[PDB]
């Protein structure tokens, strides 16, 4: 029942996330995600979207959000670091869409919403994305018949 | 046995990953505790060891 | 200025924003520099 | 000189930051007000507030009453510059209405996009133009002369960066084959950066395939010394691997 | 085959989000939350008679701001465990009834807290 | 935490018309203001 | 005197202090410690290619200052 | 709540503060003390190139360039692992 | 056993081919059948192409030197006047499941 | 002389750093100040900042004057040179308003591009003829009389520019069956510079090409000899190969 594929079943998952025009700037949408290393950003389009069949895991990068800043007050310990570093110039925050613990599945859609197309919005938001991602799970031990 | 209780790889991880976050950087797989927790929510087999 | 800053050793008129002058009272505002934890505790009262 | 349209207003910040209207270069003023103007062109305008333009500028330590600087210097930004290309936003400024090619960082990120993409496609003579064009857009240290942490930031960052964009560009020089300017920029930029890896290991297979080789294990030698000197510690293991390989004279390089 | 899926069901927690009216953990799969340890749960470990249990059970692991990140601290060094606090629950319970007009005051041995 | 000084500090004596008085601690940078709001009634 | 045979097995052969010509030969081999050195019999340095008296006579009193001797010499 | 404090974060702080100085004594001592006299640590306030010339009594150039050498020092990927991480 | 597959025009095994009744995880369950040899240890890329209408089975397919279909009378998929499959089938050697 | 334009003001770095006006040489003065002056003008126009030229200068110990120093040699050369020339941007010192071809090092790069894009296109004689009016813009030793640690570093990279241009224009030579003047050139240099082996490898081919062979198995022989006594590698395949194909009297290279 494992192997033949008796007792399995496709769960298609959505979630979503949207860049809003909070008070200090307006949210993007961007592949150039900063603090991170390139090979986790490598599968994501020109405009930071996870492509169609792109199998994802858990804590992997779906779409690219960035928040345009936040209140600032490095330690003279962090200071020094940036100094031998480098960071951008930007200084935006990390909050983009991530894969929720314990989940595997392949991305077979993304929907994206603008305001700049013709698209309605809610009030505030700029865009919106939503991202499908559906798993074959076969039978374990715990699933319940 | 009867005082013995089996976990799932994941929910032990979970659990315990301080525990496992320690025992990384004390057995030097891991250069500190930053790179610990990473390799942790990655998920590699010298975690689950 | 009565239930203490929000922030973290900052104050309501923007001036005071570092950690070290910690523990004083702002002349502008009144805002004590303390930590925001401080909102959890400090209480004020309605005179009727 | 072909992109040079009539209304264009084009910002310098990889060298000594400098405006210049239609061709004629505009007085930027003090160093502070200069390093101001970087500093709002660099987020790509986005409206940066009073307070971080303050602790982009000086840091820890302002003085009490200089916020008024800071608005002195927006004011006299907007009597050298257009009216409307710096705007005021929630108490901050940003500097809009800039089209494309106006910023040279933005020209060299995107030049380095398009020489990646090239590399991708396997195109050689256009990714060359593309970052002979790149190279050509910096003059002399970024951000010469202007004070502040996040001008430092930006300096250490932007002299990194050119750093992997030379490395990038003469590992392609050594994959077309031009090995004598290859060989003497390095020289040359190693004589310069005495501690940098990677363009050592750069001088390493460019000697190793142009004929020259005394030289070559001479400059290694002096690298594994002055590794051990000042810092104690072995270099990275590809150098060694690239030295072992060159050793046993693999006519695959060759 | 039913819903009760296992790959639903498992949900685990060290450390994540906390609440915000009370320092306690939140709850749910989704989001991170912790496990409930109710009263008949208190009771099964009294009857036990094992307080050290019970108490960093309801001090160490959730209603303390400062007791967590401390064990948190000594667990990654491999030091032991820092001595429970007072719980953030009791002391929102204390400013509860002193703005009902008591005058609710912990009293140690030789005086006023 | 560690190894902070806190900036000099200098208590300052006010005191309201009903006679309420009290000690409020001001930085030696600080200027002192001549008006607070007092603390037991909320007079000047 | 076990722990100064380790440490004089150990380090590599930059240490070592000799000119760059028998240090390249006997990098280029695959050599890089004092102990590999030293486990290799006469006729694997007289072996080497480009390896010539003056080398072997500069090597023995390299290592004659340090006290230890081939193999089988 | 955004306010409340994570665990990993203030370990990951301790553990950063743990380390600097380490990898500050595994520089020479006066490279230390001049870098932890040039950009904030020990002091709260950074003191400039000038305002560390009276105590230590050189040139401009000659501070600058050795801030420059210990700049790139920190710069090689030796002493960077330890560090990277940290961010 | 085959053990990975590549459809041209298809991404991930829940879309459908243009052209099929099939969709692509019926393809996965109906390739799963086939019973095939591979004599070489190293993966052997096998091909099947089919154009316009028709009944594309496993006899249709163009096994390399050294692998072997032993089923030609398993129905894979069905195509109307505008159906084209074209598969890379990847053949594998092991023991098991 | 055809290009000596009135006004037109030329520096030269190649060899003693000097400055010519309507070819009448100018006052340098100093060996100090001739390599600040170098130092500015090696930098293709690129900006320099003050202290980047005290540190490229005066090596790691500058006395407590430097600035001052470097401030009153710009002012020698302000009134030694035009006004217009020396300018002052961002706190550093830049050479600015200089004519094409007016400096010997970028009119260098520039024949040699010429002739590598002639070269490309079959044109071997007009190459030949622009990179040796460009090898004769070369003054003897380059940077005669400057001092600093920069100055070693920039000699060392002009004159291995210098000899790798000696090096295509004589296989351009070899190529183009000139080998009289040629075996002249690579004996005296093979004497000057022992260390450089694709010389050597040039040279093996002129004796080959030329049609004597004993001697060349003896030059060949002084190669490997001398790489065993200092070095001590196998020689490298392409000389191997090329000294096979000797062996082997291969007709394509005759
Ligand atoms: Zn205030």
């Amino acid at each position: 029942l494992v192997q033949d594929d008796v007792l399995s079943s496709i769960h298609i998952e959505e979630h979503e996330v949207d860049a809003r025009d909070t008070k200090l700037g307006p949210e993007e949408i961007t592949r150039d995600i900063p603090n991170v290393s390139e090979e986790v950003l490598a599968d994501l389009d020109e405009r930071g979207i996870i492509r169609i069949g792109a199998e994802v895991v858990a804590g992997d990068i779906l779409v690219g959000k960035v928040t345009p800043k936040g209140e600032t007050e490095l330690t003279p310990e962090e200071r020094l670091l940036r100094a031998i570093f480098g960071e951008k110039a930007r200084e935006v925050r990390d909050t983009s869409l991530k894969v929720p613990h314990g989940e595997i599945g392949k991305v077979i859609g993304v929907r994206v919403f603008d305001r700049e197309e013709g698209d309605e919005l809610p009030p505030g938001v700029n865009q919106l994305v939503r991202v499908y991602v559906a798993q074959k799970r076969k039978i374990t031990d715990g699933d319940k018949l | 046995k009867l005082h013995q209780c089996g976990l799932p790889k994941a929910m032990a991880l979970e659990l315990f990953k301080p525990f496992v976050m320690k025992r990384l950087v004390d057995l030097n797989h891991a250069q500190n505790i930053k790179s610990a927790k990473r390799m942790v929510e990655r998920g590699r087999t010298v975690v689950y060891d | 200025k009565i239930f203490g800053p929000t922030r973290d050793w900052e104050c309501y008129c923007g001036k005071y924003k570092r950690v070290r002058f910690k523990g004083i009272i702002c002349e502008r505002c009144g805002v004590e520099v303390t930590r925001a934890k401080v909102r959890r505790e400090r209480m004020g009262h309605i005179e009727l | 000189a072909e992109e040079e349209e009539s209304g264009a207003l084009r910002f310098g910040v990889l060298g000594p930051v400098r405006a210049w209207r239609d061709g004629e270069t505009l007085a930027t003023g003090s160093p502070q007000q200069r390093a101001l103007l970087a500093a709002l062109l660099l987020r790509e305008g986005r409206t940066a507030t009073a307070g971080e333009l303050i602790d982009a500028l000086w840091g820890e330590e302002p003085p009490s009453q200089a916020l008024a600087a800071v608005r002195t210097y927006a004011s006299r930004l907007r009597k050298v510059l257009d009216p409307g290309v710096l705007v005021s936003e929630s108490g901050g400024y940003a500097v809009r209405g800039l089209a494309e090619g106006a910023l040279d960082l933005a020209r060299a990120q995107d030049l380095a996009s398009a020489a990646e993409k090239a590399r991708s496609a396997g195109d050689l003579c256009h990714a060359r133009d593309l970052l002979r064009r790149a190279l050509d857009l910096w003059d002399g240290e970024v951000l010469a002369g202007v004070p502040g942490p996040y001008a430092q930031t930006q300096r250490v960052r932007l002299g990194e960066w050119r750093l992997q964009l030379l490395e990038t560009r003469l590992d392609m020089d050594l994959d077309q084959g031009c090995h004598a300017e290859a060989v003497s920029e390095l020289t040359a930029l190693t004589a310069a950066h005495p501690l940098r890896e990677r363009l050592r290991e750069l001088l390493m297979l460019a000697l190793y395939r142009s004929g020259r080789q005394a030289e070559a294990l001479a400059v290694y030698a002096d690298t594994r010394r002055l590794l051990a000197d000042e810092l104690g510690v072995d270099p990275r293991p590809g150098l060694q691997e690239l030295q072992q390989r060159i050793l046993q004279a693999d006519p695959a390089l060759a | 085959k039913l819903h009760h899926l296992v790959d639903d069901k498992l949900h685990a927690r060290s450390t994540g989000p906390y609440s915000m009216i009370t320092q306690q953990p939140l709850g749910g799969k989704a989001q991170f939350g912790g496990q409930r340890f109710g009263e008949m749960e208190v009771w099964a470990l009294e009857a036990y008679g094992a307080a050290y249990a019970l108490q960093e059970l309801l001090t160490i692991k959730s209603d303390d701001v400062t007791g967590r990140v401390k064990v948190y601290e000594a667990i990654v060094k491999g030091e032991n465990i820092p001595e429970p606090g007072i719980p953030e629950s009791f002391k929102v319970l204390i400013k509860e009834m002193q703005s009902l007009c008591l005058n609710v005051e912990v009293l140690s041995s030789d005086g006023m807290s | 935490d560690r190894g902070i000084d806190l900036a000099p500090r200098q208590a300052v004596e006010y005191a309201c018309e009903k006679g309420h008085r009290f000690e409020m601690p001001f930085s030696v940078e600080a200027e002192i203001p001549p008006e607070w709001e007092c603390k037991v009634c909320g007079a000047q | 005197t076990d722990a100064a045979l380790a440490a004089d097995l150990a380090l590599p052969i930059e240490e070592l202090e000799l000119t760059v010509r028998s240090y390249n030969c006997l990098k280029r081999e695959g050599i890089h410690s004092v102990g590999e050195l030293v486990a290799r019999s006469e006729a694997d340095l007289l072996d080497i290619r480009n390896f010539g008296a003056k080398s072997i006579d500069e090597v023995k009193a390299k290592l004659a200052g340090m006290g230890l001797a081939l193999k089988d010499s | 709540d955004s306010e409340a404090v994570v665990p990993a974060d203030a370990v990951s702080f301790t553990l950063l503060q743990e380390q600097l100085h380490s990898v500050l004594d595994t520089l020479s001592e006066r490279e230390a003390g001049v870098v932890s006299m040039r950009f904030g640590l020990t002091d709260g306030q950074p003191k400039t190139l000038d305002e560390i010339g009276k105590v230590y009594g050189v040139t401009r150039e000659r501070i600058r360039q050795i801030e420059s050498k210990t700049m790139s020092k920190l710069r090689h990927p030796s002493r960077s692992q330890v560090l990277r991480d940290y961010l | 056993a085959v053990t990975s597959i590549r459809i041209d025009g298809v991404l991930h095994e829940f879309t459908t081919v243009p052209g099929v009744k099939e969709d692509v995880t019926d393809l996965i369950l109906n390739i799963k059948q086939l019973v095939v040899s591979s004599e070489h240890d190293e993966p052997v890329v096998m091909y099947l192409r089919k154009q316009g209408p028709g009944l594309v089975t496993a006899a249709d397919i163009a096994p390399p030197a050294g692998v072997e279909v032993h089923n030609p009378d398993l129905v894979l998929a069905t195509l109307n006047g505008k159906g084209k499959l074209e598969m890379e089938l990847t053949v594998e050697r092991g023991r098991g499941y």
